């Protein structure tokens, strides 16, 4: 076996130097080449460093690799970290039996990113869904940096704790997050209330919509 | 009438090195060359003096099957009129060669994780080998003016050099089993004819 | 250029044989790169090497999956397929096909990868999806609601790829009934509420369903 081990997560301020560790549990890391691939959330991995000192065309000079045979491990140093470099990095090598082995992945996090505000939006049910004797409210959340956003609902007289599905926030293409909340209920219960309000609970502040079912 | 043992020559488990390539004489059998195509797509299937499309229609006098394992970057050296280390010191084909050079990759059989030193080749010698000449000598070769007397002095090296043959090597360094069929096309007699 | 694309059943019943076909364009399975590998990645987990095959029939599989993984090469169609029999619940992953360079001294350079496909391994009564329109400052925002679809891979490309500005695809949620729900909205100017018909296009490859609605 040639199981490579990487740190689970690493964070550092931008424009600084970041080093990603890649240690070999057995064998020798110098016997075979070490490659590094960048896989952004929702995309295919792309080769960053190959043959342990070579960088392909199009990759910025911020990426450079080195080999430390004295510790049977490799390291990927990043010069001048920025926002576009926040992605998953896997170090890949080869076992002596022609077996390709990938690392565990290192989650890089740009600590220098500023605060953000969520964009709450609510849409009323469709006419076809109401004709189908059903309803499902769609409350959308986006553009928030901290992934601790929770949802809440009101019935203008009491909170709502009915069947509500909350999406787990994930990274967007622009290093931000997104979320959604689906509240399903009967059209009679939807029309028998004065107003509904999708209460989005952010860090400290909160933003709601207060949409009335009256047309 | 019976099928020639071409399959037994091709599917051999243990192949010989290039400096000690084995030789098998095919005679008194039906030369059905269609059994060659039952293997994987070959890396090199160059034929000389004959056509690979109609080998089963011709009749040959002597059919010699030379088997040896070489490096991937050295497969181009086995051809009439080439020049190189393997072509001069390990295996020299004649200029008027009549036959086919069949080579295919064997990285899963002839390689090992800790290195496969069973296959060796001759690094240097006194003179070039004649066509179809085999030299199994293992005496230490002297390079300087002073005699080595069979010891590894400052300018004394072994005649043979071992192949690496690791599976992680490139395609040019992986082992390739080469079967060179030498055809004596009906010179005096007619002995080994194809299926009719 | 050299482009790879995965294909095959997006959903396979348990204990069956998972079969995916990778079609390579711009390069055949030949002396070009000498290697064609398969890599899978479960959602939220790291990459996992499956195996690569050589054009001369040489196969190298993972030691933990040697018994089940079987890769075949078809040079006549420039397609190499992966057969993973006896699937388990932990086999849910996005299977990629990538070429590996062997022309150098040693094997390296996983240069070109595929887009990958998410093949689930659950037999959950694979019905078809449904669409629902969302009724709609200088700009506005509206979209279409998608519900009741088990296979995760879904596409909501608006106007067959046109008007991509302001398009956002929120992640789907696993409802209590076992189905997923999707909501994709596009930011449009308020002046264009009377023109530029908002025909949302959906395409569900595992069920071959394409629906369009304003």
């Amino acid at each position: 076996e040639f199981m490579l081990t990487q740190p689970h997560s690493v964070s550092e301020s931008p424009e600084m130097t970041v080093t990603i560790s890649c240690t070999g549990s057995s064998g020798s890391i110098a016997d075979n080449y070490v490659q590094w691939y960048q896989q952004r959330p929702g995309s295919a991995p792309t080769t960053v460093i190959y043959e342990n000192y070579q960088r392909p065309s199009g990759v910025p000079n911020r990426f450079s690799g080195s080999i430390d045979s004295s510790s049977n491990s490799a390291s990927l140093t990043i010069s001048g970290l920025k926002t576009e470099d926040e992605a998953d990095y896997y170090c890949q090598s080869y076992d002596n039996s022609n077996v390709a082995v990938f690392g565990g992945g290192t989650q890089l996090t740009v600590l220098g990113q500023p605060k953000a505000a969520p964009s709450v939006t609510l849409f009323p049910p469709s006419s076809e869904e109401l004709q189908a004797n059903k309803a499902t409210l769609v409350c959308l959340i986006s553009d928030f940096y901290p992934g601790a956003v929770t949802v809440a609902w009101k019935a203008d007289s009491s909170p709502v704790k009915a069947g509500v599905e909350t999406t787990t926030p994930s990274k967007q293409s622009n290093n931000k997050y997104a979320a959604s909340s689906y509240l399903s209920l009967t059209p009679e219960q939807w029309k028998s209330h004065r107003s509904y309000s999708c209460q989005v609970t952010h860090e400290g502040s909160t933003v709601e919509k207060t949409v009335a079912p009256t047309e | 009438t019976n099928l020639c043992p071409f399959h037994e020559v091709f599917n051999a488990t243990t192949f010989a090195s290039v400096y000690a390539w084995n030789r098998k004489r095919i005679s008194n059998c039906v030369a059905d060359y269609s059994v060659i195509y039952n293997f994987a797509p070959f890396f090199a299937f160059k034929c000389y003096g004959v056509s690979p499309t109609k080998l089963n229609d011709l009749c040959f006098t002597n059919v010699y099957a030379d088997s040896f394992v070489i490096r991937g970057n050295e497969v181009s050296q086995i051809a009439p009129g080439q020049t190189g280390n393997i072509a001069d010191y390990n295996y020299k084909l004649p200029d008027d060669f009549t036959g086919c050079v069949i080579a295919w990759n064997s990285n899963k059989l002839d390689s090992k994780p800790s290195g496969n030193y069973n296959y060796l080749y001759r690094l240097l010698r006194k003179s070039k080998l004649k066509p179809f000449e085999r030299d199994i000598s293992t005496e230490i070769y002297q390079a300087g003016n002073k005699p080595c007397n069979g010891v590894a002095g400052p300018n004394c090296y072994s005649p043979l050099q071992s192949y690496g043959f690791r599976p992680t090597y490139g395609v040019g360094h992986q082992p390739y089993r080469v079967v060179v069929l030498s055809f004596e096309l009906l010179h005096a007699p007619a002995t080994v004819c194809g299926p009719k | 250029q050299v482009q790879l694309q995965e294909s095959g059943p997006g959903l396979v019943s348990p204990s069956q044989t998972l079969s995916l076909t990778c079609t390579v364009s711009g390069g055949s399975i030949r002396n070009e790169v000498y290697y064609w590998s398969w890599i899978r990645q479960p959602p939220g987990k790291g990459l996992e090497w499956i195996g690569y095959i050589h054009y001369s029939g040489n196969t190298y599989y993972n030691p933990s999956l040697k018994s089940r993984v079987a890769i075949s090469v078809d040079t006549s169609k420039n397609q190499f397929s992966l057969k993973l029999n006896s699937v388990t619940a932990a086999d849910t992953a996005v299977y990629y096909c990538a070429r590996v360079s062997v022309g150098g001294r040693l094997v390296s350079t996983f240069d070109y990868w595929g887009q990958g496909t998410l093949v689930t391994v659950a037999s959950a009564s694979t019905k078809g999806p449904s669409v629902f329109p969302l009724a709609p400052g200088g700009t506005a925002a509206l979209g279409c609601l998608v519900k009741d679809y088990f296979p995760e891979p879904v596409t909501v490309s608006w106007n067959s790829g046109a008007l991509t500005s302001g398009v956002h695809t929120f992640p789907a949620v696993l409802q209590s009934s076992g189905l997923y729900s999707l909501s994709s909205v596009v930011t449009v100017p308020s002046s264009s509420l009377g023109t530029q018909t908002y025909i949302c296009n959906v395409n569900h490859k595992p069920s071959n369903t394409k629906v369009d609605k304003r």
